[PDB]
């Protein structure tokens, strides 16, 4: 149902819970790295320019 | 938080060992008994074992002591009510 | 019940050393950040009451392209060394300093006759250094109160840059902050940095002061 | 793609530009003076670096 | 052709205008290529894709 | 009507069985957002049946890519037309040239690096103006097959849901035209008599002792695939002969 | 350093209904461009304004259907009464109501008058109708409101239709030199703003002055 108490929950567990993203074609090692999520309303990854 | 954990590598120079003996420390700081040995700051277990080794209290040696001398005591005071 | 926005409140300023600072305002409506740090970092940056040294004249030089004998500070390096020098003065507008010395160190700041009602704020500021006795060096500065940036290039009188704006450096930079419901927020974070004269919220507060003085023939 | 064309843009030089040739104190009010557009970013100075 | 018929209206013959920023109000240096490009959406929603 | 086209709009609009072209030139007598009339000139006009075509145009049906394949009129009462002119224009048509999407001012520069790779940055103008909107019809369907332990019903009365679910469904439970649906309710509510099993060491006797009701009825549900909302626009049923179509049907 | 002058509105050269061009006059060096954009962005942003948010037809059940006799889609007319422009003074919501038959436009001005609210643009084209016997008789719902808020984010009869909370719609402003006061170096602002017709420019420079007050209110 997803109440206003959900939301905060999930930002309590969120803090240092590193997610792992992966491009299709993992050519090399660093085709797969961590993050740290962040809480982005969307439905699209937002990915650091860098890498 | 945290960005980094070339510190705690600088101290335990290995890179996987460190991962070894972090997860040690977060699993006795989440079952868990035992309590952060610095100021918590709203920190997952993770964090707090790496930032805890960052300050260089604990490595795998300490650790092993530390469980040691638990075990020794739980010998004793579980000895003390049986004889 | 439709034009009360969310009102920004001063959550945490955490700061340096005096001369620095970094305030940040939380929860500012969808764009407002924008706004609220380019208004107040212009009027900061442009148009701050404030004094600081117009021109200085050497007793033996009469070109900038010039030199003193026995001075490890040529004209250049002295002139900046005054041009980030920060004084105070009261209600007087422009008033006339003088400065004599000669013995072997540094010409500190504070060695500037303390008579007047000129109030020296860095009194350890090096303003130029002397490496023989018998060489001498003999100075009046004009320092006059302004409204922001003078470049010299605008128009043996040497002219110097004059800063009359308390402040060094500000920058602002918005982030995205979140309220139970609404996510689309901003979060203004100043960055602010002062000579010394004033405080970093003093110099806020007075630019905020003069911002909505120039609206009250609206509100 | 944008952040190098952003420092080659920021760090180069034109014979003359607006304030061409004053002497600076510091990075700060290199800073200072092109927010307020009194000098154009791209402008052959002197600038006291530590 | 395009010149010209940039020049019968009030445009600028060149094709850039001069863009001034929406947030700090500053104008851009180097005058910008403005116009009216044909432009699609795909079918490919992220919607779909998530 | 993209600004800067080819020439080539024109025919691919109109070969294309997307625009409604004029069989016979005339006068436009009568024109709904359903239905074109026309009057065909007195020089066209065949010897005999008179004989004035009407245009009958497809409304919001779905297409092969969940896409809505809409005409609407183009012209006026009153308007004459010629022989291949056409009368309605379908998706993506306008005045019988092909536009496919919009055009809008765009203008190449970077911009705070939100612009990095190949990304592109909207300013809320177009989501206000709703031009780049794209309607999606999308098909769903919930069968009643034969299947053993007796065969599956689509009836409103459903277990585990009370009538909170049941809101939107009418007497016969198949939803009402033009509900505002979202995602996770009940389209179409069937509940299957071919369900769970019967009376185990007092199954039903142990459920009936606790409090609850738990029988051979088990709750099947046609429900929106989650996160989708939307709009009903159509309900079709099928049913075989003999089979005493309910009352929705 | 006399202190700075205090701007204040000086004309306004209503050059149409839609589109005016206020002035404002005198300001110092740097706050011509700072007050400009500021009031820019405060317009732009902010403003109540009066756009229609519900619409209730008697034969319609959803927006993606046709009515017999209506030249448009009914998608159609709900987009044209988002374009609608309406100004209300003395209630934050008002029910209009619309009853027309017969060959013809509907334009806004067949909205009943209904005199505490004021259509600005009665020529504004919303539907046609094809034959004497087609009758169109639907509700339509206008509220104040700020900023924009679409549908999706708040019977079966009811169409929402995505609402469009904003009087402005272009504002520019360029500093000018005004030789007054026998001084110079001084700058006038002009803020030449056209809306859709449903706010006095007066009234909304004002507010957008009161709303950066308030915003500068924190910390003054």
């Amino acid at each position: 149902r997803e109440e206003a108490v959900v939301w905060d929950i999930l930002d309590e567990v969120i803090r240092e819970h590193p997610v792992l993203l992966n491009r299709a074609p993992t050519l090399h090692r660093l085709g797969i790295q961590a993050f740290e999520p962040v809480l982005i309303e969307g439905k699209a990854i937002q990915l650091h320019p860098l890498v | 938080a945290r960005v980094t954990v070339q510190d705690a590598v600088e101290k335990i120079g290995n890179r996987f060992d460190l991962v070894l003996v972090a997860a040690r420390r977060a699993r006795q700081m989440q079952v868990g008994g035992k309590d952060p040995l610095v100021p918590e700051e709203n920190d997952k277990t993770t964090v707090i074992a790496l930032r805890e080794i960052e300050e260089g209290l604990i490595n795998n040696q300490i650790l092993d002591v530390r469980e040691r001398q638990e075990q020794q005591e739980q010998e004793a005071a579980e000895l003390q009510a049986v004889t | 019940s439709v034009t009360e926005f969310l009102k920004p409140r001063l959550v945490d300023i955490e700061q340096v050393s005096s001369t620095h600072a970094k305030v940040t305002l939380e929860p500012l409506e969808r764009g407002f950040g924008h706004t609220l740090g380019n208004a107040l970092r212009r009027i900061l940056l442009s148009s701050m009451p404030g004094c600081a040294v117009t021109e200085v004249e050497i007793d033996g030089v009469l070109h900038e392209y010039s030199t003193k004998e026995g001075v490890q500070e040529d004209i250049l390096e002295i002139l900046l060394n005054l041009k980030g020098l920060a004084v105070r003065v009261q209600g007087k507008d422009e008033v006339i300093l003088t400065l004599n010395k000669s013995g072997i160190g540094p010409v500190t700041a504070a060695d500037i006759t303390h008579d007047g009602d000129v109030e020296i704020v860095k009194p350890q500021h090096v303003i130029c250094h002397l490496t023989d006795e018998n060489a001498s060096i003999s100075m009046r500065i004009k320092v006059q109160r302004g409204r922001g940036y003078v470049p010299a290039s605008t128009r043996g009188r040497l002219l110097v840059d004059a800063c009359y704006s308390p402040v060094e450096r500000i920058a602002y930079n918005v982030e995205a902050a979140r309220v139970e419901q609404r996510t689309d927020l901003d979060k203004l974070v100043i960055e602010m940095e002062t000579n010394g004269t004033i405080d970093p919220e003093e110099a806020i507060r007075r630019a905020a002061t003069i911002l909505a003085e120039q609206l009250e023939a609206f509100v | 793609q944008d952040v190098v064309l952003g420092l080659y843009y920021m760090t180069r030089d034109c014979v003359n530009a607006k304030g061409e040739g004053m002497v600076l104190t510091g990075p700060k009010e290199a800073e200072r003076l092109y927010r307020s557009g009194l000098a154009s970013l791209h402008a052959r100075v002197k600038v006291r670096i530590t | 052709e395009i010149k010209e018929l940039l020049k019968l209206g009030d445009l600028p013959t060149s094709g850039q205008i001069r863009l001034y920023d929406g947030r700090t109000g500053e104008q851009f240096e180097r005058p910008v290529t403005v116009g009216y490009m044909y432009m699609l959406k795909l079918n490919h929603l992220v919607d779909d894709k998530m | 009507k993209p600004l800067v086209g080819t020439g080539m709009e024109r025919a691919v609009a109109v070969d294309s069985g997307v625009t409604a072209v004029a069989k016979r030139g005339g006068v436009v007598q009568y024109v709904d957002a359903s239905r074109i009339v026309i009057k065909v000139n007195e020089d066209e006009m065949y010897p005999g049946e008179a004989g004035i075509d009407i245009y009958n145009l497809t409304k919001y049906t779905r297409s092969n890519q969940n896409t809505c394949i809409n005409q609407m009129p183009c012209v006026s009462l009153g308007e004459p037309v010629e022989r291949g002119d056409v009368l309605a224009d379908g998706p993506s048509t306008d005045l019988g040239e092909l536009a496919l999407g919009q055009n809008m001012r765009v203008a190449f520069m970077p911009w705070n690096g939100y612009n990095f790779e190949d990304s592109i940055l909207v300013s809320e103008r177009v989501v206000q103006e709703d031009r780049f909107t794209t309607i999606h019809i999308q098909e769903l369907a919930c069968v009643s097959r034969d299947t053993k332990l007796g065969p599956e019903e689509i009836t409103a009365d459903i277990p585990n849901v009370g009538e909170a679910a049941l809101s939107k469904l009418d007497e016969s439970g198949i939803v009402y035209i033009g509900a505002e649906v979202t995602g996770g309710d009940i389209l179409v509510g069937k509940v299957t008599p071919k369900g769970e099993t019967q009376l185990t060491p007092e199954e039903k006797l142990l459920r009936a002792i606790f409090g609850e009701k738990a029988s051979d009825v088990k709750d099947s549900s046609l429900r929106v695939p989650n996160g989708v909302s939307g709009t009903v626009i159509d309900v079709q049923v099928f049913t075989r002969d003999g089979v005493e179509k309910d009352k929705r049907a």
